[PDB]
């Protein structure tokens, strides 16, 4: 009952310029300090701004100027403004609500925006399906895509475990994502399964049919 | 600009162990007007953002595992986890507001021990559409292993790969493997294989196939 | 013709 949702994230170009923003719900929004805080995908956390009771707004010396921390208590809402971004703003941003009522320490955090700052064009992504015991083990791959953010799902999020979503890795500025899944033989053919993956920054959603490979050649 | 550091950035605890992190500070965080620390602790299980772990250096946050606990004080801090479960598998950091420019610490990770596992392998020849839009690639999983180290294979040339991290529930690894290629060079060979060299496997275990045109 | 399939 106590939610923070990021938003607006996604990619611009070098110098271009951004606004998060952070929906809160289920406590009096404007009683509490707010901030935020990336990480870099070295994986070390940064704290950028924070924004007391009183509209008094703080920010970190790398980003002074340039980004501006913002409140709504009208709509509780947060917003962080991001105004000539460097490379080392490509980072994973969280917006965080005070612990307590006095300070900015961060008790309660959303589930975070990613923000790629680079040159190359925001492309679609390409899902390719898997196919070939026991147990049979189906596959899905994804290819070729930039900004980072997509999400691979299996029969519209219905699969348990078995599971096993890689992370993507980069290359020639396409990321390339790929996951698997694990079943009984029984339990396959008959029953359908579909590789969704969302790619939301190119605005597609794909899905993508598991069938077994077919005894056609010429 | 106070700075964070942590001791240890790796570790490797197996489970019902004691652990504990330090963090040095810079500076100290404590003010003798109200004699309060101000240093906080975070967890952050891969995937999620950070939870609040440890807050004023001692204070446990509501809804935190009892089996955690910080002492220390000043400029030289610590975390305690007396009997380790699975679900602990991550990184700390710890937090001063002490002063403002927030600083975290390094970051301490720490792997767990479980017995020894073997990778179970399926391998996946290119897809029906990838080779119409050009390009191919074959794909082996090497799934849920105790040993993260282990080398996975014939010219091996344009590969990619990716590790997961360490499953919370089973405490288990798994790789990918992205044999790219393109169409026509898929077509002109017939060697396709991807054999593993584990701490379990020197005598080691295989999953290939010929091609599906042959 | 699809050299093992299953």
């Amino acid at each position: 009952e106590v939610q923070l949702q990021e938003s607006g994230g996604g990619l611009v170009k070098p110098g271009g310029s951004l606004k998060l923003s952070c929906a809160a719900s289920g406590f009096t929004f404007s009683t509490y300090a707010m901030s935020w805080v990336r990480q870099t995908p070295e994986k070390r956390l940064e704290w950028v701004a924070s924004i007391s009771t009183g509209d008094n707004t703080y920010y970190t010396d790398s980003v002074r100027g340039r980004f501006t921390i913002s409140r709504d208590n009208a709509r509780n809402i947060l917003y962080l403004q991001m105004s000539s971004l460097r490379s080392e703003d490509t980072a994973m941003y969280f917006c965080t609500r005070g612990r307590g009522d006095r300070g900015d320490l961060f008790g309660y955090w959303g589930q975070g925006t990613l923000v790629t700052v680079s040159s190359a064009k925001t492309t679609a992504p390409s899902v390719y399906p898997l196919a070939p015991g026991s147990s049979v083990t189906l596959g899905c791959l994804v290819k070729g895509y930039f900004p980072e953010p997509v999400t691979l799902t299996w029969n519209s999020g219905s699969l348990s475990s078995g599971v096993h979503t890689f992370p993507a890795v980069l290359q020639s500025d396409l990321y390339t994502l790929s996951s698997s899944v694990t079943v009984t033989s029984s339990t396959w053919p008959s029953q359908s399964i579909t590789c969704n993956v969302a790619h939301p920054a190119s605005s597609t959603k794909v899905d993508k049919k598991i069938e077994p490979r077919g005894p056609t050649i010429k | 600009d106070i700075v964070m550091s942590q001791s240890p950035s790796s570790l490797a605890v197996s489970v019902g162990e004691k652990v504990t992190m330090s963090c040095k500070s810079s500076q100290s965080l404590l003010y003798r007007g109200n004699q309060m620390n101000y240093l906080a602790w975070y967890q952050q299980k891969p995937g999620q953002s950070p939870k609040l772990l440890i807050y004023w250096a001692s204070t446990r946050e509501s809804g935190v595992p009892d089996r955690f606990t910080g002492s220390g004080s000043g400029t030289e801090f610590t975390l305690t986890i007396s009997s380790v479960k699975a679900e602990d598998l991550t990184v700390y950091y710890c937090q001063q507001y002490y002063t403002y420019p927030r600083t975290f610490g390094g970051g301490t990770k720490l792997e767990i021990k479980r017995a020894d596992a073997a990778p179970t392998v399926s391998i996946f020849p290119p897809s029906s559409e990838q080779l119409t839009s050009g390009g191919a690639s074959v794909v082996c999983f090497l799934n849920n292993f105790y040993p993260k180290d282990i080398n996975v294979k014939e010219r091996q040339n344009g590969v990619l790969n990716s590790w997961t991290d360490q499953d919370s529930k089973d405490s288990t690894y798994s790789m990918s493997s992205t044999l790219t290629l393109t169409k026509d060079e898929y077509e002109r060979h017939n060697s396709y294989t991807c054999e593993a060299t584990h701490k379990t496997s020197t005598s080691p275990i295989v999953k290939s196939f010929n091609r599906g045109e042959c | 013709p699809i050299y093992d399939i299953n």
